[PDB]
RNA sequence: GGGGUGACCUCGGAGUACAAAAAACCCUCCGAGUGAUUUUAAUCUAGACAAACCAGUCAAAAUAACCAUAACAUCACUUA
């Protein structure tokens, strides 16, 4: 009707590696929209 | 006198949150300056007719 | 996180806010804002005393609402030439005014403040401590020609 | 009769919704008359002895201004503590007088004040004659 | 304490030369004013203070 | 314990002339004038003076001074009012025009039955009166003249108590706008006085502390 | 070849160094430290020290700043530190005292701009 | 769900209400000093030093060496104040400091340094280079 | 919420969906189908995000040219 375009998938913005995880060089630790 | 519609009408339609009726009241539970009052033993909606 | 004991450690918007009628109770007479005007023919002296009173208020912890300048009033001196029947230009006097707007003051502190200002008043300066009213606010604005003509044709 | 009043009130409201910008101050703006004399002003060639005496005078002036500020603030503190002692004595003596004195008088709104002069006024002095006129600009 | 905020100058860049003119108002007192046109003294006249009666009186006495 | 209450008025006449400059302030004024003349761009008077001095010099090979001389002669002819009005009398210590560089206050002489005190103007009031109105009525009836005084604030400026049964005196400050003191050749000894002569005259300890809340200037 | 502390990028100053020059200019004294990445002060030169206090008047001025820079350069040459970083504020880098301090430190042998890490 | 802080919160002491009468620092340098002073305190939450090796925090180091020289602090301060007054009483030193043309006796500075405070600087430099850690542990 | 008429069909932001992620309606509201400016913004390659697939995203080290101390083009809710 009047409300259009409200359909958009989530960008999966979150924390990938938690505290204690052994990571390697280049591993993305966390993605975010604003500086969290 | 209480107005039926506020001076600025809400143009955006809001969902009917029934949580504002569900549960105990947290505000206006004690006396301010009077000595008697009308206490509500349940939940509901008050409109201009009431 | 919400359930962690370190919740709200970055909470900062409550430390800064970035988004006056007279309060007379008889004992704590903290009236409204006050306008202190310093008027002088010497622009340098007017600015000097404006800076001085501003720094004095800042040291005395008096909340200064504003520190502005009013439009200059330029008067023309027309002297009567000798033998009468003439008016010739002598000079022109440019009168400046600097206004400091403070917020709060008590009776005792206001008395002490007026004491200090009138004791440190330089030569050739008019000091006027008044209340900030609607006419004092509208004085530093423009002509309402259309608006006054509209009121005239309405009345 | 009525449509004219409607248009009148409409124009009134439209003019009221406008801005209320202030008068530009002729002191903070430099006139165009000061653009032709900047090339004709010769330098000063300040000498070393004058520079040194000026620096010494500036240091002495800083010290003197500091001392003046200190003594003025000491006098202010003395006056303030005397005022607090007087108010506490009044509060101890009688509360009614303290309550009626802790307010502001209705005669303090139009506080006018004038500073001293270079010479005292001369008795039986007469300004010869002359009229005044205001040549200040207008703005809309 | 009258000479506290008196010892200053013009704190602007582009400005003309001003001179300490002695201005005397309609009282008999003088003040020092920074003013161009280095006339050693300026006099402030008056012709609008009193009403028509005193105006005619002064005109006849002059 | 009986209690007696009294108000008192401290009237200040402000200085009408400016104080002389300390030599340090004079050196600072000379330096400031020098640097102002230096940083100045140009004045129309000196501009036209140099213009004339250049055009005449180039025309003799091919005024501003008059105006300056006229102004200098007018300044020499005009005589200003005498800033010193006390060094010529040296006798009149009760005149309002005694001192012009400092602020003065008024002292009245009173010889009571049991006390002979050089006392500041005091009054007495019933519990139905205010202290400010008491000081106003004091300056109205005791001074015996029509003088206009400006009261600063409603709060008292000084408080002094003494017990014999006790008494309290509350000193309120006031500023003088204009004083028309009639009947000046009276026996009532009223004197206008500066801070040093106050410290010289005032003998008692309760009145020797008026300098605590009175500005020194 | 040591592991520099790459990282923050959002906060200031950058912690990617081995040694770091820090100049604190109080209202009375001037203190030039050379800190390691862990925060410990390796070599410091202060106007509060008697050696410079008794030899210098007005321990705050630009002369004193240049003096403490020279003394720190000599002490760094003695300690064996030749490279460090200096990250001043945009208003401290344009000042007169800090410019002369940097010039004196450079002339004393201590060169800023720590070398690039091999295989960073 | 909410948990209680395991100690004092950082900005819990200043009053939230009536912020205008509260003094602020208008200097980035002032804020940087305050932040670098607050960052060195042993907070109860997870900090950077705890993870990146503060070296067990505070340690009671055993002192195996000669005692410090017992000097009269009062007489020392008196003679130092006298020397400073004598240095400030001159006028050529003031002229040199004003003209920004003044040199320093670096040799005498180094001598006085190694006489009064050089030992402590050498001690901290050896602690940094790890001499004690491998000589006495 | 039978078809027809009406409306919509792709992309992004907020709520629904309160705290890792995802999450629908012909659910409630904003927007996009580009402008302006110059710093005209490369090659190669570890390791990762996201995802049915197609597509989308980051990016250390190494290389050529500029300070011999940056290069992620910036702004318009920048996300479209
Ligand atoms: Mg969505
Ligand atoms: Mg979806
Ligand atoms: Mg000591
Ligand atoms: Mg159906
Ligand atoms: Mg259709
Ligand atoms: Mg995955
Ligand atoms: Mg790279």
């Amino acid at each position: 009707s009047k409300n259009l375009g409200g359909k958009s998938p989530g960008k999966r913005f979150g924390i990938k590696k938690m505290e204690g995880h052994y990571v390697h060089a280049g591993n993305i630790l966390a993605t975010q929209r604003h500086f969290r | 006198f209480v107005e039926r519609v506020p001076l600025v009408p809400k143009v955006r339609r809001e969902r009917k949150n029934l949580s504002d009726i569900r549960g105990p009241s947290t505000e206006a539970t004690e006396f301010t300056e009077g000595r008697f009052a009308i206490l509500a033993l349940g939940g509901g909606y008050l409109h201009w007719g009431h | 996180y919400r359930s962690k004991p370190t919740h709200g450690i970055g909470r900062y918007k409550h430390l800064v806010k970035a988004q006056v009628r007279p309060i007379n109770l008889g004992t704590d007479y903290e009236y409204g804002v006050l306008n202190i005007h310093l008027i002088a023919y010497d622009m340098a002296l007017a600015e000097s005393y404006a800076q001085y009173v501003h720094n004095l208020c800042n040291h005395l912890a008096i909340k200064v609402e504003e520190s502005y300048a009013m439009p200059t009033k330029t008067m023309e001196v027309l002297q009567l030439q000798e033998q009468g029947s003439k008016m010739f230009l002598d000079a022109v006097l440019t009168t400046h005014e600097r206004v400091v707007q403070i917020s709060g003051l008590s009776a005792t502190f206001a008395e002490i403040f007026l004491e200090i200002i009138h004791s440190n008043l330089p030569e050739g300066v008019k000091l006027s401590v008044r209340e900030h009213t609607e006419e004092d606010f509208k004085g530093r604005f423009k002509a309402r020609p259309e608006l006054e003509e509209l009121l005239a044709k309405l009345n | 009769d009525q449509a004219a009043k409607d248009r009148l009130k409409k124009r009134i409201r439209r003019l009221e919704k406008a801005s209320q910008e202030l008068i530009p101050i002729e002191d903070f703006i430099t006139p165009v008359k000061f653009l032709n004399k900047e090339r004709q002003r010769p330098p000063v060639e300040l000498p070393f002895e004058e520079s040194e005496r000026r620096a010494l005078l500036l240091k002495r002036w800083s010290l003197y201004k500091q001392r003046e500020h200190e003594m003025e603030r000491s006098a202010i503190r003395s006056l303030l503590e005397a005022q607090e002692e007087a108010l506490q004595e009044l509060r101890l003596s009688s509360p009614e007088l303290h309550a009626e004195a802790t307010k502001r008088d209705p005669s303090l709104f139009p506080f006018e004040r004038q500073g001293p002069d270079y010479t005292p006024p001369i008795s039986d002095y007469q300004p010869p004659e002359g009229r005044y006129q205001d040549i200040t600009k207008v703005y809309t | 304490d009258c000479n506290r905020a008196l010892l200053t100058r013009l704190h602007r860049q582009t400005y003309a030369r001003l001179y300490p003119v002695l201005l005397v108002k309609q009282d008999g007192s003088t003040i020092h004013i920074r003013y161009r046109e280095p006339r050693r003294m300026l006099t402030m006249p008056v012709d609008l203070d009193s009403l028509s009666p005193e105006e005619r009186r002064a005109r006849f006495r002059k | 314990s009986p209690w007696r209450l009294l108000g008192a008025l401290c009237l200040q006449r402000p200085p009408l002339v400016t104080k002389p400059l300390t030599p340090l302030q004079e050196e600072m004024a000379d330096l400031l004038q020098q640097i102002e003349i230096e940083r100045s761009l140009y004045s129309d008077h000196e501009l036209r003076a140099l213009d004339e001095a250049q055009q005449l010099a180039k025309k003799k090979s091919d005024l501003a001074q008059d105006l300056e001389d006229m102004w200098e002669q007018k300044f020499l002819h005009f005589k200003l009012g005498a800033r010193l009005t006390e060094a010529d009398k040296k006798d009149d210590r009760t005149s309002l025009h005694r001192k012009l560089d400092r602020n003065l206050i008024l002292l009245v002489r009173e010889k009571l039955g049991d006390q002979d005190i050089w006392m500041l103007p005091q009054s007495d009031w019933q519990p139905g009166e205010t202290l400010r109105q008491t000081a106003e009525r004091t300056l109205a009836t005791l001074s015996e003249n029509n003088m206009e005084a400006k009261f600063l604030g409603n709060a008292p400026c000084g408080h002094y108590k003494f017990k014999f049964l006790g008494a309290k005196v509350f000193f309120f400050k006031a500023l003088l706008l204009t004083g028309d003191f009639s009947q000046a050749g009276k026996k009532g000894h009223h004197v206008w006085v500066s801070k040093e002569e106050l410290g010289d005259y005032l003998k008692p300890k309760y009145l020797a502390q008026v300098r605590r809340f009175l500005l020194d200037l | 070849v040591a592991r520099k502390e790459r990282g923050w990028g959002t906060v200031w100053p950058s912690r990617e160094f081995w040694h770091r020059l820090r100049v604190i200019r109080t209202q009375h004294h001037i203190e030039a430290l050379v800190e390691h990445r862990n925060g410990q002060v390796v070599v410091s030169a202060s106007t509060r020290e008697w050696a410079i206090k008794k030899h210098l008047y007005s321990t705050r001025n630009v002369v004193a700043c240049e003096s403490v820079g020279r003394v720190l350069a000599e002490r760094c040459l003695e300690a064996g530190i030749n490279f460090m970083v200096y990250h001043p504020t945009p208003w401290e880098a344009a000042s007169d005292s800090i410019k002369r301090l940097q010039h004196a430190m450079t002339e004393g042998g201590v060169v800023l701009r720590e070398p690039r890490r091999i295989y960073e | 769900r909410r948990a209680a802080p395991l100690g004092p919160m950082p900005n819990e002491d200043i009053d939230v209400s009536d912020l205008e009468r509260l003094k602020k620092y208008r200097s980035f340098d002032r804020y940087r000093r305050r932040a670098e002073q607050e960052a060195r305190k042993p907070h109860w939450w997870r900090t950077y030093r705890e993870h990146f090796g503060e070296e067990s925090g505070p340690k009671d180091r055993v002192d195996i060496g000669l005692p410090p020289p017992k000097v009269s602090r009062t007489q020392q301060l008196l003679e130092r104040k006298q020397a400073l007054r004598e240095l400030r009483a001159n006028v050529e030193e003031e002229r040199a400091a004003r003209l920004q043309t003044a040199r320093i006796p670096l040799e005498a500075v180094r001598a006085e340094w190694e006489r009064t405070c050089g030992p402590y600087h050498k001690q901290r430099l050896a602690e940094y280079c790890g001499l004690y850690r491998d000589l006495f542990h």
